[PDB]
C-alpha cells in the first residue's frame, strides 16, 4: 500500500504545506521573542 | 415498604435463637433475638456517652471524650465518673457488635446465602477487641485502651505510636499499610472497570466481561477475573485488619523500644556487619 | 529533504497534532517555570528592583 | 483432615524444626528462618 | 467442610483468550504469555497479552530511566559494593535539593540535581501511563472511569511532589526517593505542621481509606456469598437482574435499612476510593500554605480543648 | 553499510520513529539538566555572575 | 525478510528520507557543539 | 494394634513419624551441644588442649 | 485397607522399630559408658 | 528383609527428592557447626598453624 | 500398592537405592576415619 | 564463527534488537555516570578547575 | 532452526547487515577509547 | 552400581539438570563467599598486603 | 564425551541462551563492582594516585 | 515409567552425564591441588 | 527429543555454540593474563 493512515499523496502534501505554514509562523514569532529577550537581557 | 421483589423472600425460619418470638421486620429492618439485643446495647451505649458528656461539662460533639480508667486501677473497676462509664460503654459496644454479627448470620440463613459478611465483620470486631480488651489485659491496665472521643482517640493513637519513636518502623504496620493501600487501589480499579463496561461511550452497547478482561490485559498484561477481584478484595481487607491487630498486639508486650532499632538486626548480620561504606558503615 | 510530506502518509494527523500541542505546551510551561525560578531572570522581581516597588 | 491440610501442618512442623537447627548451625536466627521457610514452602507446595 | 469459594477446587484450561478487537490496533498487542496455576488457584491463570503502543513505549522508557537513576544513585551511595547495597537498601535515599536553592535548577548532581532528573522521568512516566489508561478504554469503546479515577491519585502525587513544593517555594519540600526516607519525610511533615491528625482533610482521607476497606470487604463478601447464584457476573445481573442481586440487596436492606444495585454499588466503590486521594491532596496543599500548626487550628475550630 | 535500508523490512516505521523520538527527547532533557546542575555550565548562573545580576 | 509489508523500493525511499532527517539533526547538533566548544571548551 | 493401618492413612503416619522422630533427635543433640558438660567437641578440646 | 495388608504393614513397621531400638540402646549404652548421666 | 514394600506406599520421586534435601541440609548443618567451634575450624586452625594472620 | 508399582519394580528400586546407600556410607566412613586420625573427637 | 548467522533462525530479530539497544544504552549511561562520580574523571569538573571557572 | 520462520539465506543477509552495524559501532568505540586514553590514561 | 541410569527413567532430565545447575552455582558462591570472609583466605586482601597496595 | 550435542535435544535453545546471557552479564557486573569497591583494585583510583589527579 | 525413556536412551543419557561429571570433577581436583600448593588448609 | 530437533540439527547448533564459547573464553583468558601481568592477585 501507499501508507498506513489512509491519506492520498496529494492529501498528505497539502496537509504538510499547511503544517509547515503554521510551523514557520510559530518559529518566526519565537525568533522575534528570543531576539527581544536577548537584547533586553542576554544569557551569554 | 417492600422492594418490588421482596415479598417472596420474607419467610419464617433461619433464626439461631428465639424461634418466631422476634421473627419479624420493623420497616426494612429485620428484628431477631440479636436485633433486640443490638438495640438495647446501642441505646445504652449512646445514652451513657451522653451522660458522660454531661459529667465532663461539654456539649461540643468534637470535644466529648469518654476516658478509660487510670493506670492505677489496673484491670479492676473504676468509678463511673473516672473510668467506669468507659467500661460499661465498652461492654455495650462489644455486645452491639457481636449481636450485629449474629443478626447478620440469621439474615444470611434466612436468605440462603453464604456467611462471608459476618465472618468479615468478625475481623473488625477482633481488631476492636485487640485495641480495647486483649492488649490492655496483656499490658495489665484498662488505661492502655483508647478513649471514646472524636479527636481524643487520635490523641491516643499519636501517644501510643510515639511511645516507640516513629511507628512507621513496625514491620507488621508496614504490611498492614501496604494491604490498606492496595485495597483502596483495587476498589478504585474494580468500580471503574465495572462502570466503564456498563456505561460505554454514549450510543454504544453494553460491554461484556470479555471487554473488561481485554482492557486490563491491554493495560497491565494480567486480568484477575470477576470472581478473582471480589476474592482479592475480601482477602486484602481482611489481611490489612489482621496485620493491624498483630502489629498492635506485639507492641508493648514483646517490643518495648523504638521500632527503628528493630531493623538493625538486618544491618548487623555477621557477613556484612562490618563492611565499610554505605549508610551504616 | 523535499519529501518529508509523506510523514503524514505514515502517522495519523490527529495523533501527531495532539502530541505536538501537548509537547509544546509542556515545554513552554517548563521553560517559563525555570526562568521564574531563576532569581536573575524573574521579570517581576527584576521590575520590582528596577522601579523600587518593595 | 484433607491432604493439603496435613501438608500444611507438616510444613509448619518442618519449618519450626529446621529453623531451630539452622539457627544453631549458622549462628543467627535469620539463617534458620530462611532455611526453614524455604523448606516448608517447598514441602507445602507439593501435595498428593 | 463447606466450600467458601475463596480458592478454586478445580482448574480448567483451554485455548488462551486473545481479547476483543473492537478498535484496538492489533499489531501493538503482544502474544499471550504462559499460564500460571499458582495464580489460577485465586483468579485467572492466563498472563497476557499486553498492549504496547506509543504512550506505552514512552511510559516504559521513562519509568525505566526513573528506576535506573534511583538505582545507580543507590549503587554510588553503597560505594559500588553489592554487599553494602543489600545491607543498606532500605536506607539509601535520593533527596531533593537543599532549601537554600529554592525552586532553581542550579543544585548540584549530588545535592539535588539527580533528584530533579529522576523526578522529570517519573513525571513523564506517570502522565504517559494516565494517557495510556484513557486510550486503552477508548479503543474498546468503554467509559473513561479508570482514567478519571487514576487522576484522583495523580492529584495527590502532584501535590506531594510538584504543586506544594512550588507553592512553598523550594524543592526541599518534596518527597525523597527511598524506602525509609519517605517514611521519615511523612513523619517530619506531620511534626512540622503541628499534628496532621488535626488536619480535617487528613481525617477525611483516613475516613475514606477506612471506608474503602469497609466497603470492599463488604462487597467481596457479598459477591462471594451470592456467587452460588452467579453473582460474580455483575454485568449480566445489571442487564438481567437475577436472584443473586435480589438476595444481595435484601441482606443489606434487612441489615442496615438500605441497599444498593448491582451497578450503583460500584459507583459507591469508585467514589469511596477516589475520595481518599481527593481529600488527601487538598489536605497536603493546605499544610504550610494556609495552616502551619494544625493542633492550634483545631483548638480555634472546636476540635481540641483550649 | 550500503544495505542498511532493510531495517524497514523487519521494523515497523511507526514504532521505530516513536521510540527514537522518545529516546532523543529524554536524552536531550537529561543532558540539559545535568548541565544546569554543574555550576561551571549553568548558563543562567554564568550570565548572572558575568553581568552582575541577582 | 519482511514483517511490516514494505517492498524494496518503499524501504529504500523511507530510508532515504529518514537519513535526510538524521543528517539535518546531526548537522544542527554539530554546529551547536562547535559553538559551545568555542564559547566554553570542556577539554 | 494392627487396626491403625485401616484407620489412619499409612502415608501420613509414616511421614509424621519420620518428621517428629528426626526433630526429636536433632533437638536432643542440640540440647547436648548447648550444655558444656556433654559438648563432646569442647571435651576433646579441653583434653587435648586444642584451644 | 485389607486386614491382611494391615497385618503385613504392622509386621514390617514393627521390624523396623525393633531395629531402630536395637541401634538406639547400643548408642545410649555407649554414651553412658563414656559419660554416665548420674 | 521385605523393606521393598516401602515402594508400595510412597512415590519414589518424592522419596528421592525428600531424602536428597534431607541429606544436603544435614551435611550443611554439620559442616557449619564444625566451623562454629574453633576446635574444628580448619581454616582457623590452618591460620594459627602457619602464622598466616 | 498405593503407588501403583509392581512387586518387581519395588524390589529393583530397593536394590539400587540400597546400593547407593552403601556407596554413600562407604564414602562417609572413609571420610570419618580420615578426620579421626587427623583430629579425634573422643 | 562463519556460521553464527543461523542465530537469526532461533531468535526474533526484533526482540534481539530491542533488548540489545536497551541494554547498550543503559550500560553506556551507567559508565558515563560512574565516570562523572569519579573526581579524577569528571570532565566537567576537570575543565572547571583547568580554566578557573568555578 | 525455523523457530521464527526465517530462511537460511535471509539469516545470512540479516547477519551480514547486523555485523556491518556492529563493526561500525565497535570502530567508533575504539577511536573514542583511544582518544580518552591519550587524554587521560587509566592504567 | 551398573544400574544408576534408571534414575533417568524416574526423573525428568530438564528438572534434574536445572536443579543441579542451581545447586552447584549456589554451593560454589557460598564457598567462595566463606573464603572471602575469612581474612586468612581473602585473596584480594592477601595480595594487597603482599604487594603493599594500600 | 563428545556427545554433549544432545543437550539441545532436551533443553530449548531460546531459554538456555537467554538465561546464559543474563547469568553471564550479571556475574560479570558483580565481579566488576566488587573490584571497583575494593580500594586495592579500583583502577580509577589507582590511576588517580599514580598520576596525581586529585 | 514416567519419562518414557527406553533402556538405550537412559544408558546414553547417563553416559553423557557421567562424562560431564568426570570432567567437572577433574577440573575441580586440579583447582584444589593448585589452591593446596598455594595455601594448604591442613 | 522434547525440542524436536534432528540429530544433525543438534550437531550444528552445538558446533556453533561451542565456537562462540571458545571465542568468549579466549578473550577472557587474554583479559585475565593482561590483568595478572598488570596487577597480580596471588
Ligand atoms: C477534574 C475534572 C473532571 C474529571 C471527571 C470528568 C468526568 O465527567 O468523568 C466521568 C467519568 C467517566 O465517564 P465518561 O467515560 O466520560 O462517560 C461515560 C458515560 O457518559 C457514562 O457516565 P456515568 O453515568 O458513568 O458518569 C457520569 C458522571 C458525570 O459527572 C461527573 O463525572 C462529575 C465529576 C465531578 C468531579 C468533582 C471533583 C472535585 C470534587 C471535590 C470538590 C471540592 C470539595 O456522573 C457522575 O459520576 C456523578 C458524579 C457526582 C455527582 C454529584 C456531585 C454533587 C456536587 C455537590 C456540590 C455542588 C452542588 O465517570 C465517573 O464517574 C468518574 C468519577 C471519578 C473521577 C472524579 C474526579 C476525580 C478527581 C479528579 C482529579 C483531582 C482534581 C483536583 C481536585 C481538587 C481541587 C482543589
Ligand atoms: C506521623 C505520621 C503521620 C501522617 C502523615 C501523613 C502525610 C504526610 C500524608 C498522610 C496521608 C495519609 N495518611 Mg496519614 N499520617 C499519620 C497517621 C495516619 C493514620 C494512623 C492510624 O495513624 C492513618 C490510617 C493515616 C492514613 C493516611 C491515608 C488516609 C493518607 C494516604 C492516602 C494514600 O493512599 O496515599 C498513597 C497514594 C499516593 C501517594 C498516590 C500514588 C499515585 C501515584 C501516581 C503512584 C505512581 C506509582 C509509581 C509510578 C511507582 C510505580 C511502580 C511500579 C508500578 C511497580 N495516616 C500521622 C499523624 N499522612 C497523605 C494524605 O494525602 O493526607 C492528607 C499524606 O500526604
Ligand atoms: C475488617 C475489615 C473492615 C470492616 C469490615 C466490616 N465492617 C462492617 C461489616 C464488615 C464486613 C459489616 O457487616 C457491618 C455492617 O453492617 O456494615 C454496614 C460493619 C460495620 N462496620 C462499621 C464501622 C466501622 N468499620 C470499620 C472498619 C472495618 N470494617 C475494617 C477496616 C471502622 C473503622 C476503621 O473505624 C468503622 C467505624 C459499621 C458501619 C458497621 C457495624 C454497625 C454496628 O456495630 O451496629 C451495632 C452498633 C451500633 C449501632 C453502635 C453502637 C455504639 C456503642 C454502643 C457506643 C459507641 C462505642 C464506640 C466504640 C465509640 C467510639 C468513639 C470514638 C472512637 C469515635
Ligand atoms: C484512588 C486512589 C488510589 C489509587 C488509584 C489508582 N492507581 C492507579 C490507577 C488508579 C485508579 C490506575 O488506573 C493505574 C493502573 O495502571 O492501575 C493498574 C494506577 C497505578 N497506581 C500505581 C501505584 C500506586 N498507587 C497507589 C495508591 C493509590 N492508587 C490510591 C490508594 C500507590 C501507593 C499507595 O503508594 C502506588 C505505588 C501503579 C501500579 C499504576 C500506575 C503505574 C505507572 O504510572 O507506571 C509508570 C512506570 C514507572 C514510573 C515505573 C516503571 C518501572 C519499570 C522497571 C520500568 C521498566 C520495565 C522494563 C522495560 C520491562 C522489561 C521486560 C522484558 C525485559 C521482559
Ligand atoms: C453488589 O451487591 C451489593 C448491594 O446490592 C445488591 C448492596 O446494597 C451492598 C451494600 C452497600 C451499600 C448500600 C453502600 C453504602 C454502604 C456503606 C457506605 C457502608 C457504611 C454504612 C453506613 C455508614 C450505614 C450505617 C447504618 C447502620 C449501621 C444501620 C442502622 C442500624 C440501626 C439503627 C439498628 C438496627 C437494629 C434493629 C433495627 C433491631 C430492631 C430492634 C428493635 C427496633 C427493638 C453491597 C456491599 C453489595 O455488595
Ligand atoms: C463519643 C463520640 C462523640 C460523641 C458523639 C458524636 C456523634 C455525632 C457528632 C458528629 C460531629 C460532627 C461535627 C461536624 C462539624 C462540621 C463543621 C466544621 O466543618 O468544623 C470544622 C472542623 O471540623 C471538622 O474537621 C469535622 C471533620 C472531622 C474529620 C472528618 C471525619 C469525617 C467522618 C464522616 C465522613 C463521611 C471547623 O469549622 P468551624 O467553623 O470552626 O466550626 C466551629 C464548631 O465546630 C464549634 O467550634
Ligand atoms: C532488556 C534488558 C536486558 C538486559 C540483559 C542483557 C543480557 C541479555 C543476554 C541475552 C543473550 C541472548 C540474546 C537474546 O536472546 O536477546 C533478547 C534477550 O532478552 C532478555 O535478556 C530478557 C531478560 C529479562 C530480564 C532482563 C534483566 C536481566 C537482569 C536483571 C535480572 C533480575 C531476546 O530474548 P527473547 O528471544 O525475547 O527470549 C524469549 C524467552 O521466551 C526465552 O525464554
Ligand atoms: C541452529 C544453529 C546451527 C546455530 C545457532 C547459532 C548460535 C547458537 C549462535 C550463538 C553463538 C554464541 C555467541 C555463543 C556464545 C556462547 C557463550 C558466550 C558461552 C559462554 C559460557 C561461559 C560459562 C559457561 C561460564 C561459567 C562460569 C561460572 C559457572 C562461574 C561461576 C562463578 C562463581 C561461583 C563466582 C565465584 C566468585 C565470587 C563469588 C567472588
Ligand atoms: C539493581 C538495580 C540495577 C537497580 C535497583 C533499583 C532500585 C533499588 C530502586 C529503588 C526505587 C525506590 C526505593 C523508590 C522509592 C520511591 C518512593 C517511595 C517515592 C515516593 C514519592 C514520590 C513522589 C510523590 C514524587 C512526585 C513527583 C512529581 C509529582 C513530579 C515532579 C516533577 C518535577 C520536579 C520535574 C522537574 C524537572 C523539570 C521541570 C525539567
Ligand atoms: C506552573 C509553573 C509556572 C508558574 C510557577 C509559579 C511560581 C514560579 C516561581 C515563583 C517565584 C519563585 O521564587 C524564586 O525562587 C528562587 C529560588 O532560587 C529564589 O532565589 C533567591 C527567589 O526567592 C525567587 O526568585
Ligand atoms: C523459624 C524461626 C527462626 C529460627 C528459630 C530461631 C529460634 C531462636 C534460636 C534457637 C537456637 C539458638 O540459636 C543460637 O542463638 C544464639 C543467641 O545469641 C546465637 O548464637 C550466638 O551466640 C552463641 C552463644 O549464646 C554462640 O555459641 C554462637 O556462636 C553465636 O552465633 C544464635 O542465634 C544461635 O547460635
Ligand atoms: C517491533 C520493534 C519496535 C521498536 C523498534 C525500535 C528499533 C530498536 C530500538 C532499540 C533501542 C530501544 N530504546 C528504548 C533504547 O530506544
Ligand atoms: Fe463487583
Amino acid at each position: 500500500d501507499l501508507g498506513y493512515t489512509g491519506l492520498t499523496d496529494e492529501q498528505a502534501q497539502e496537509l504538510h504545506s499547511v503544517y509547515m505554514s503554521g510551523l514557520w509562523l510559530f518559529s518566526a514569532v519565537a525568533i522575534v521573542a528570543h531576539l527581544a529577550v536577548y537584547i533586553w537581557r542576554p544569557w551569554f | 415498604a417492600l422492594l418490588s421483589f421482596e415479598q417472596k423472600y420474607r419467610v419464617p425460619g433461619g433464626t439461631l435463637v428465639g424461634g418466631n418470638l422476634f421473627d419479624f421486620w420493623v420497616g426494612p429492618f429485620y428484628v431477631g433475638f440479636f436485633g433486640v439485643a443490638t438495640f438495647f446495647f446501642a441505646a445504652l451505649g449512646i445514652i451513657l456517652i451522653a451522660w458522660s458528656a454531661v459529667l465532663q461539662g461539654t456539649w461540643n460533639p468534637q470535644l466529648i471524650s469518654v476516658y478509660p480508667p487510670a493506670l492505677e486501677y489496673g484491670l479492676g473497676g473504676a468509678p463511673l465518673a473516672k473510668g467506669g462509664l468507659w467500661q460499661i460503654i465498652t461492654i455495650c459496644a462489644t455486645g452491639a457488635f457481636v449481636s450485629w454479627a449474629l443478626r447478620e448470620v440469621e439474615i444470611c440463613r434466612k436468605l440462603g446465602i453464604g456467611y462471608h459478611i459476618p465472618f468479615a465483620f468478625a475481623f473488625a470486631i477482633l481488631a476492636y477487641l485487640t485495641l480495647v480488651l486483649f492488649r490492655p489485659v496483656m499490658m495489665g491496665a484498662w488505661g492502655y485502651a483508647f478513649p471514646y472521643g472524636i479527636w481524643t482517640h487520635l490523641d491516643w493513637v499519636s501517644n501510643t505510636g510515639y511511645t516507640y519513636g516513629n511507628f512507621h518502623y513496625n514491620p507488621a504496620h508496614m504490611i498492614a499499610i501496604s494491604f490498606f493501600f492496595t485495597n483502596a487501589l483495587a476498589l478504585a480499579l474494580h468500580g471503574a472497570l465495572v462502570l466503564s463496561a456498563a456505561n460505554p461511550e454514549k450510543g454504544k452497547e453494553m460491554r461484556t466481561p470479555d471487554h473488561e478482561d481485554t482492557f486490563f490485559r491491554d493495560l497491565v498484561g494480567y486480568s484477575i477475573g470477576t470472581l478473582g477481584i471480589h476474592r482479592l478484595g475480601l482477602l486484602l481487607s481482611l489481611s490489612a485488619v489482621f496485620f493491624s491487630a498483630l502489629c498492635m498486639i506485639i507492641t508493648g508486650t514483646i517490643w518495648f523500644d523504638q521500632w527503628v532499632d528493630w531493623w538493625q538486626w538486618w544491618v548487623k548480620l555477621p557477613w556484612w556487619a562490618n563492611i565499610p561504606g554505605g549508610i551504616n558503615g | 529533504m523535499s519529501k518529508f510530506y509523506k510523514i503524514w502518509m505514515i502517522f495519523d494527523p490527529r495523533r501527531v497534532f495532539v502530541a505536538q500541542g501537548v509537547f509544546l505546551f509542556l515545554l513552554a510551561v517548563m521553560i517559563h517555570l525555570i526562568l521564574l525560578s531563576t532569581p536573575s531572570y524573574n521579570w517581576l522581581e527584576i521590575s520590582a528592583a528596577k522601579y523600587n516597588r518593595v | 483432615v484433607s491432604e493439603f491440610a496435613f501438608r500444611l501442618m507438616m510444613a509448619a512442623v518442618i519449618f519450626v524444626g529446621v529453623g531451630i537447627m539452622f539457627a544453631f548451625a549458622g549462628g543467627h536466627w535469620f539463617v534458620g528462618l530462611v532455611v526453614g521457610g524455604l523448606v516448608a514452602a517447598f514441602f507445602a507446595a507439593t501435595p498428593n | 467442610a463447606e466450600y467458601q469459594n475463596i480458592f478454586s477446587q478445580v482448574q480448567v484450561r483451554g485455548p488462551a483468550d486473545l481479547g476483543m478487537t473492537e478498535d484496538v490496533n492489533l499489531a501493538n498487542r503482544s502474544g499471550v504469555g504462559p499460564f500460571s496455576t499458582l495464580l489460577g488457584w485465586f483468579g485467572n491463570a492466563q498472563l497476557g497479552p499486553i498492549y504496547l503502543g506509543s504512550l506505552g513505549v514512552l511510559s516504559l522508557f521513562s519509568g525505566l530511566m526513573w528506576f535506573f537513576t534511583i538505582g545507580i544513585w543507590f549503587w554510588y551511595q553503597a560505594g559500588w559494593n553489592p554487599a553494602v547495597f543489600l545491607r543498606d537498601l532500605f536506607f539509601f535515599s535520593l533527596e531533593p535539593p537543599a532549601p537554600e536553592y529554592g525552586l532553581s535548577f542550579a543544585a548540584p548532581l549530588k545535592e539535588g540535581g539527580l533528584w530533579l532528573i529522576a523526578s522529570f522521568f517519573m513525571f513523564v512516566a506517570v502522565w504517559s501511563w494516565w494517557g495510556r489508561t484513557y486510550l486503552r478504554a477508548q479503543a474498546l469503546g468503554m467509559g473513561k472511569h479508570t482514567a478519571w479515577a487514576f487522576l484522583s491519585a495523580i492529584w495527590l502525587w502532584m501535590v506531594l511532589g510538584f504543586i506544594r513544593p512550588i507553592l512553598m517555594g523550594s524543592w526541599s519540600e518534596a518527597v525523597p526517593y527511598g524506602i525509609f526516607s519517605h517514611l521519615d519525610w511523612t513523619n517530619n511533615f506531620s511534626l512540622v505542621h503541628g499534628n496532621l491528625f488535626y488536619n480535617p482533610f487528613h481525617g477525611l482521607s483516613i475516613a475514606f481509606l477506612y471506608g474503602s476497606a469497609l466497603l470492599f470487604a463488604m462487597h467481596g463478601a457479598t459477591i462471594l456469598a451470592v456467587s452460588r447464584f452467579g453473582g460474580e457476573r455483575e454485568l449480566e445481573q445489571i442487564a438481567d437482574r437475577g436472584t443473586a442481586a435480589e438476595r444481595a440487596a435484601l441482606f443489606w436492606r434487612w441489615t442496615m435499612g438500605f441497599n444498593a444495585t448491582m451497578e450503583g454499588i460500584h459507583r459507591w466503590a469508585i467514589w469511596m476510593a477516589v475520595l481518599v486521594t481527593l481529600t488527601g491532596g487538598i489536605g497536603i496543599l493546605l499544610s504550610g500554605t494556609v495552616v502551619d500548626n494544625w493542633y492550634v487550628w483545631g483548638q480555634n475550630h472546636g476540635m481540641a480543648p483550649l
